[PDB]
């Protein structure tokens, strides 16, 4: 894992990307923090979400452990920063870096599956009253993400 | 189980 | 007509020949013959958000020399 | 050879749906394990509904019952539970004795139809028609189907044998019939893209398949044609006394691949898979570890050593444009992106995607599935070198 990881990291000193931003915690390989932009144009945007990350012993066999630590208001994300996305289950890839992950985790903001929620609440919401939740994920993202 | 082991070696 | 770039999964650069009113999915078949990676397993993002397949370039206001992001499907649960 | 409208297939659904009253006899009692035929008719009749509501409109449907594999499939279809029905009215009460010949009738029909299912899904995956956009496993195996067939679906077994003759010779009207009686394993007198997988996956390499075929499957004791898990353990119980006995054959749920059945020490009946792994190779460490000693009980094992030279790996010349490329990204083209360690030493198929054979088998044996890079089912690999530009 740590040749992997290591090349991960130093690609992304050399091409760091514009929309994530992620590093290791001190001297801990294996535990990195990272920020999301908020999409613009969006409920999110001006928002900045912090995750905390944890790459498994066998990473890049088993997918990173990923949970946001700033507060969102999403159908597919939870009070607890759990998220619930298949990449990061059942239909990981071990070709998949941090940094696409991150991107991945990014676009899923704006694109949620209320059908099949992690929070029902939410989820009802956004099928039933859209502009109640356009408002309420911007009011937790001036209150939490700025 | 589909009713296949691993190969013996 | 115009060209774009593609950050692949590995973080590869591709070039592709495109114009404004090219949708998403001729930019998809575009990548699919150049690193074999079908359509319907092609995630594309730009600026925070995934470019949808009915969509053209000049819907998305993707301009020359833009780079879009390749990713894996996914979907929420 | 019908045109398959709506009113055809709905024809074959009666047929099927008779069958499987036929088969829900208690008397028969069948095991619940592949192939299952009431398992696959059912399945068989919902997969057909699903490509039915793909073709909704009257346009679509007329393309539909004009498609040359799908006429095909349903007049099979069709042929094959009237034979079935067939079989039980003169079979009478010897479709309760297991060991009668019109049990083992039944047996071949369900191995049929499994095969038939798995077909007609690779074709119409999610009821929609890809027969023209199948990928062949074995590149060698693609080309050669592409340039006599292009993107058909499906040839009659007189235009194949034909062609096939033309690149590989047929030694004797004998061996075309042997030869057709091993790829044609939905018995229909065609040759369908997916059979034409199946059998060049089973006895790769392409360039000597032939002689493979006849070192395997015709000269080889241990070779069951149309066997079931069932029938192997059964066909086996007569060696339990005699460790080192085995047999070989297709696998019913995995189609293309081995399943080698064998007696252990002591007296157990064991069945495996050497997953995309050349058989050639299993039988010679099995023969070598003194696992596969005794093909079907009998007492001498044919030696395969070197009856396959591997052509050895096609090396992969890093062109200048990749090198500068990897290199303004201070890495390598030769380099596994996996591991970021090993380079890249095996090829994916069909999708051709690079990786090392140590991150494909930590990938698999983790319960990971498909290429990493594109998803697509890894339904073979070759090994390869790449050479550095450096
Ligand atoms: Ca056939
Ligand atoms: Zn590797
Ligand atoms: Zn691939």
């Amino acid at each position: 894992a740590l040749k992997r990881i290591h090349k991960e990291l130093n690609d992304l000193a050399r091409d760091p990307p514009a929309q994530c931003r992620a590093g290791p915690v001190g001297d801990d390989m294996f535990h990195w923090q990272a920020t999301i932009m908020g999409p613009n144009d969006s409920p999110y945007q001006g928002g900045v979400f912090f995750l905390t990350i944890h790459f498994p012993t066998d990473y890049p066999f088993k997918p990173p452990k990923v949970a946001f630590t700033t507060r969102i208001y999403h159908p597919n994300i939870n009070s607890n920063g759990s998220i619930k996305l298949d990449i990061l289950r059942s239909q990981w890839s071990p070709a998949l870096t941090i940094s696409k992950v991150l991107l991945s985790i990014c676009s899923l903001l704006c694109d949620p599956n209320p059908d099949d929620p992690l929070v029902p609440e939410i989820a009802r919401i956004y099928k039933t009253d859209r502009e109640k939740y356009n408002r309420i994920a911007r009011e937790w993202t001036q209150k939490y993400a700025m | 189980s589909d009713g296949y082991t691993p190969e013996p070696a | 007509s115009m060209q774009i770039f593609v950050k692949t999964l590995t973080g590869k650069t591709i070039t592709l020949e495109v114009e404004p009113s090219d949708t998403i999915e001729n930019v998809k078949a575009k990548i699919q013959d150049k690193e074999g990676i079908p359509p319907d397993q092609q995630r594309l993002i730009f600026a925070g958000k995934q470019l949808e397949d009915g969509r053209t370039l000049s819907d998305y206001n993707i301009q020359k020399e833009s780079t879009l992001h390749l990713v894996l499907r996914l979907r929420g649960g | 050879q019908a045109a398959a409208d709506r009113r055809t297939v709905e024809k074959t659904w009666k047929l099927m749906d008779k069958v499987v009253r036929l088969c829900q006899n208690p008397k028969l009692q069948l095991k619940n394990s592949p192939p299952y035929i009431l398992d696959i008719l059912p399945d068989t009749y919902q997969h057909l509904r699903l490509i039915l509501s793909k073709y909704d409109d009257n346009q679509k449907l007329a393309q539909l019952s004009e498609n040359e594999y799908f006429k095909i499939y349903i007049d099979s279809l069709m042929k094959k539970s009237k034979r079935a029905i067939r079989l039980f009215k003169e079979g009478k009460e010897r479709m309760y004795e297991e060991q009668s010949q019109d049990r083992r009738n039944l047996t071949k029909l369900s191995l049929i139809f499994s095969h038939m299912l798995a077909e007609i899904k690779a074709i119409f995956p999610n009821g929609q028609f890809q027969g023209d956009n199948f990928r062949i496993t074995k590149a060698d195996a693609a080309e050669f189907w592409r340039k006599f067939f292009g993107d058909k679906t499906i040839v009659p077994w007189k235009v194949f044998r034909q062609c096939l003759h033309e690149v590989h010779q047929i030694s004797s009207g004998l061996e075309a019939m042997a030869l057709k009686s091993t790829i044609d394993l939905t018995c229909n007198d065609y040759i369908s893209v997916f059979e034409f997988d199946i059998f060049t996956r089973l006895f790769q390499p392409w360039g000597s398949i032939l002689r493979n075929w006849n070192f395997l499957a015709v000269t080889h004791p241990g070779y069951m044609a149309f066997l079931t898990y069932d029938e192997v353990k059964a066909r086996l119980q007569k060696y339990s006394t005699k460790p080192g006995s085995y047999i070989f054959r297709l696998s019913c749920t995995r189609l293309g691949q081995w399943a080698i059945g064998y007696v252990t020490g002591d007296g157990n009946i064991l069945q495996t898979i050497p997953h995309n792994k050349p058989l050639f190779q299993a039988l010679i460490d099995g023969s070598r570890e003194g696992f596969y000693l005794y093909p079907d009980g009998r007492s001498y094992n044919p030696d395969l050593t070197g009856l396959c030279e591997p052509t050895p790996h096609d090396h992969i010349k890093v062109t200048q444009e990749q090198f500068e490329l990897y290199c303004e990204m201070g890495s390598t083209f030769q380099l596994c992106k996996i591991c970021a360690e090993n380079d890249k030493d095996v090829k994916i198929e069909p999708c051709g995607h690079l990786m090392c054979t140590s991150c494909l088998t930590a990938w698999q044996e983790s319960d990971g599935q498909g290429c990493p890079f594109c998803r697509c089912e890894i339904k073979g690999t070759e090994p390869i070198i790449v050479d550095p530009f450096d």
